[PDB]
């Protein structure tokens, strides 16, 4: 009965940030 | 306005008699494809193996047709030709003979074709007219059958709407004899229409089975026609599997062997769907199995060659 | 001070949106998926299979068709990296078996 | 036990290899040429391994294992 | 095998934010 | 005419591995050469009956190189950690 | 800030080996004692 | 990278550390069998 | 300068976007490197 929304992706780690500068 | 026992036994005799006639006809054209194609013709170009191969394919479709008639009988045990689906299947059995006489009206290649299929289809036509007046006065299986529907009906719509394709001239191929640089004969157009009529009969049979067993009224009676729906199909493929051995060319023409191999392989695949019983959630389980395996591979690859899981994840207590 | 009090009482939803929702659950996942699919050559092991494993490990739940992550992955990765080629593969290997060539 | 598996599969593999002996010596060249220059890895996996792989060291290792001179 | 349970459940949170 | 084959290898294909015929001093050997930018070498190679081989050259270049570069940057940390882990735990458990 | 204040190697080692030394061995020890029973 | 990793100073440190490691392992097992 | 000259020259308010993108990417790269380091 939730909504159609994302989850957090960074409550566990930080590695995902490594993806933004590289692509930039 | 139910069906009294008189009408029941009358339709029983009708269906059983014409289905036994269809089965005898299927055996007869089977042994015809066994020995020779000009058994049913009078034209000189009937010394060709592909004629006997298509003859065996119409024999397999006649096996299917006898099965359809005997399952008409099998439904006639509980007086079950008053459900609207059975009514539609009777109407499609009528349109079968109607488009058959339409196809011979577009061209008729054999007096034996006339005799045989006019006998069967006009008998069916009078029968279906009278039984319509009688009735009026009152998972991957689905994908399989509906795809056979689409493919067979498109084969019909492309086979009964065009006069004929043309065989490539192969410029300079023995300008004398050897039948090269010629036209297609009046001994194969009727062959194409007979193939199309068999494809339509098995199309309507598949539509009937599909919209009948959509509850997968009889969930288990079709086990009889199951035989007819699959075995011959596989046998069909066998013919085509010996087709390159006979040296008959099937790659050049479109409207003849395409639906041939398609429906034959689809019948073998329905034998599979009944053979291993895909739950429609079991292939999804195989998807999940391979996804879990690849996930366990990439987690190992990460923790070994990219960044340690002890480094990436936050630790607590301090 | 009085103006800040009245303004705080009427804008609780917008405040929580901008402080907790705007980046962490709206913009960052979009950016991360688009960035990953811009790199990462057009295979299936890289465009679909490893993204799912890493997304479930990070977010702590599998992306099902009920979630926006599954649909973003599907569209970008599958439709624009493997489909324009697996389409030719099926058009040259599996469609000949059926009736129409 | 491993020697029991060697002595079991050896006679079977020897005859199977001596049977063809024509692809079993071109599969050898294909495998060795693929392992020398790892130039197949990009379209196979997506990781172009040929940029950190050293053919000369591998060829030297093969020669030193074939002539037993380390 | 940290990830396996997420598929096994199928084939057979920063409280400071609220 | 003492070489049989050359194979241009490397991510930029400037090194070639050369196979020496039996007619060479020392028998058969495999010898690696780094070449200068000489625009006259290919003709000299073909017109003496040499089998030239070239790689697959992976046209994309910044998609062929991304993951291998990530590995070049991340693996030294794993090597250092594994070495130290071996000494400081695999012995004095 | 929150990364450089996590426990380092010493404290993580202390944690896991103390948890293997205290709450699996000593509880088996207590069960053994009050089954058998300065 | 390897020329820096296996430098003589790092080599001697590795050797001394491994020596003390094997020493303390065998000494701990000596005092543990001595119980 | 050659850096900024190139990104100005090769690629309606577009140069400012490219320059902001460059500066943000560079700052983020250095910060990600430092955090990843002290995460050991
Ligand atoms: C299957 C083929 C694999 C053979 C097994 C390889 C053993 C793994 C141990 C070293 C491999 C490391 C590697 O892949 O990185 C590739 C390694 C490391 O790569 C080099 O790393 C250097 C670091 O200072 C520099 O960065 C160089 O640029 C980089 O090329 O390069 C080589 O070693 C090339 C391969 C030479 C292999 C010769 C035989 C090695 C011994 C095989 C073991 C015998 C098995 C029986
Ligand atoms: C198949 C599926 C995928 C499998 C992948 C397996 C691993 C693939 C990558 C392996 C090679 C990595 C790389 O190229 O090396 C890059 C780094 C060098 O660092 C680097 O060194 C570089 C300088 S140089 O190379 O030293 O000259 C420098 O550019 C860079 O900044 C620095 O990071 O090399 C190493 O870390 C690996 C050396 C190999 C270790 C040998 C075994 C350990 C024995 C102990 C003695
Ligand atoms: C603040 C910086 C504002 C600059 C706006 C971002 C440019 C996106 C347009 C890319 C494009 O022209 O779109 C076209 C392009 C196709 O070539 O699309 C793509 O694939 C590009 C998708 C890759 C995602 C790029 C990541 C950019 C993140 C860098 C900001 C670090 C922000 C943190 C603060
Ligand atoms: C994919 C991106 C792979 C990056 C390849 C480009 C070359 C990187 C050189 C950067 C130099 C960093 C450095 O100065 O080197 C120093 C630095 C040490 O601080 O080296 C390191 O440790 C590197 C840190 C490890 C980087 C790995 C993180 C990439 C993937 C992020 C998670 C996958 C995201 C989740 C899946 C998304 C699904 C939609
Ligand atoms: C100012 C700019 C940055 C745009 C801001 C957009 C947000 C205010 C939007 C974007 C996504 C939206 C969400 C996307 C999907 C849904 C599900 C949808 O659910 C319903 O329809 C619930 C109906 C009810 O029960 O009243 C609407 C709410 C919600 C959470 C939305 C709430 C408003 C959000 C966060």
């Amino acid at each position: 009965s939730l909504y159609f929304v994302f989850t957090q992706l960074n409550q566990k780690t930080f590695l995902s940030y490594w993806l933004l500068p590289v692509a930039g | 306005p139910e069906l009294p026992l008189s009408t029941n036994r009358a339709a029983g005799t009708q269906y059983l008699a014409i289905g036994a006639a269809y089965a005898v006809a299927a055996g007869a054209v089977a042994v015809a494809a066994l020995q020779g194609p000009q058994l049913l013709l009078a034209s000189p170009a009937a010394a060709d193996p592909w004629s006997s191969v298509l003859l065996g394919c119409v024999a397999a479709t006649y096996l299917r047709a006898a099965g359809v008639f005997l399952q008409l009988k099998a439904a006639s045990d509980a007086a079950e030709l008053l459900c609207w689906r059975h009514q539609r299947l009777a109407l499609t059995a009528a349109a079968y003979g109607m488009v058959a006489v339409l196809t011979q009206a577009a061209g008729l290649a054999s007096p034996q074709l006339l005799g045989l299929q006019l006998l069967l289809s006009v008998a069916s036509a009078a029968v279906v007219a009278n039984v319509a007046r009688s009735a009026w006065a009152v998972t991957v299986a689905g994908l399989l059958l509906t795809t056979t529907i689409v493919v067979s009906l498109y084969g019909l719509f492309a086979a009964v709407f065009a006069p004929a394709p043309a065989l490539p001239v192969a410029v300079g191929a023995w300008p004398g004899t050897a039948a090269a640089a010629a036209v297609m004969d009046g001994s194969a157009a009727g062959l194409r229409r007979l193939a199309a009529g068999g494809l339509l009969l098995t199309a309507a049979a598949s539509h009937g089975l599909f919209d009948f067993a959509g509850s997968v009224p009889n969930p288990t009676i079709y086990s009889l026609l199951n035989l007819g729906f699959v075995a011959a199909a596989v046998l069909q493929s066998y013919f085509l599997y010996i087709a390159p051995a006979w040296g008959v060319n099937v790659n050049w023409d479109t409207a003849l062997w395409g639906p041939m191999y398609g429906t034959a392989f689809l019948g073998l695949v329905y034998g599979l769907v009944a053979l291993t019983k895909f739950d429609w959630s079991s292939v999804v389980d195989a998807v999940l199995r391979v996804a879990c395996w690849f996930a366990e591979l990439t987690m190992w690859f990460w923790d070994t060659f990219v960044w340690k899981f002890s480094w990436s994840e936050k630790t607590r207590r301090a | 001070g009085e103006r800040i009090w009245a303004w705080r009482n009427r804008s609780e939803n917008e405040r929580w949106f901008w402080e907790v929702f705007a980046w962490d659950r709206l913009i960052f996942p979009i950016l991360v998926i688009v960035a990953w699919e811009y790199l990462v050559p057009n295979h299936l092991v890289w465009a679909v299979l490893a993204p799912l494993a890493l997304l479930t490990w990070m977010s702590g739940r599998l992306p099902t068709p009920a979630t926006p992550e599954f649909w973003m992955l599907a569209y970008f990765g599958f439709y624009r990296k493997v489909w324009p080629d697996a389409a030719a593969w099926l058009q040259g290997y599996v469609v000949p078996l059926m009736g129409f060539a | 036990a491993w020697q029991q598996s060697f002595e079991t599969y050896g006679g079977k593999l020897r005859e199977v290899l001596l049977g063809q002996q024509e692809a079993a010596k071109n599969v050898a060249k294909q495998l060795d040429e693929g392992v020398t220059y790892m130039d197949w890895t990009y379209r196979s996996t997506g990781v172009d391994l040929s940029a950190v792989w050293d053919p000369e060291l591998w060829i030297r290792f093969r020669e030193a294992v074939a002539q037993n001179e380390p | 095998n940290k990830i396996k349970p997420y598929f096994e459940a199928y084939f057979s949170l920063n409280r400071w934010s609220v | 005419g003492h070489v049989a084959r050359v194979r241009f290898y490397g991510p930029e294909k400037n090194k070639v591995m050369a196979t020496t015929r039996a007619s060479a001093p020392g028998g058969e050997r495999l010898c690696k050469v780094v070449l200068p930018p000489d625009p006259e070498l290919l003709d000299h190679l073909v017109s003496n009956g040499v089998v030239v081989d070239t790689g697959v050259t992976e046209d994309d270049r910044l998609r062929a190189s991304l993951l291998v570069q990530m590995l070049r940057y991340t693996v030294p940390f794993m090597v250092i950690s594994g070495l130290f882990w071996m000494i400081h735990t695999w012995i004095l458990d | 800030f929150s990364t450089i204040t996590q426990p380092d190697t010493d404290l993580i080692a202390r944690q896991e080996k103390g948890t293997l030394f205290w709450d699996i061995w000593a509880d088996f020890l207590v069960t053994a004692a009050d089954y058998y029973n300065e | 990278f390897l020329g820096w990793l296996l430098a003589p100073g790092r080599l001697e440190f590795y050797e001394k550390a491994a020596c003390v490691a094997i020493a303390l392992r065998v000494l701990g097992i000596v005092i543990a069998i001595s119980t | 300068s050659a850096i900024i000259k190139s990104i100005n020259n090769k690629t309606s308010s577009e140069k400012e976007t490219m320059q902001l993108l460059l500066m943000s990417s560079s700052i983020l790269l250095h910060l990600c490197a430092i955090i990843s380091l002290v995460s050991i």
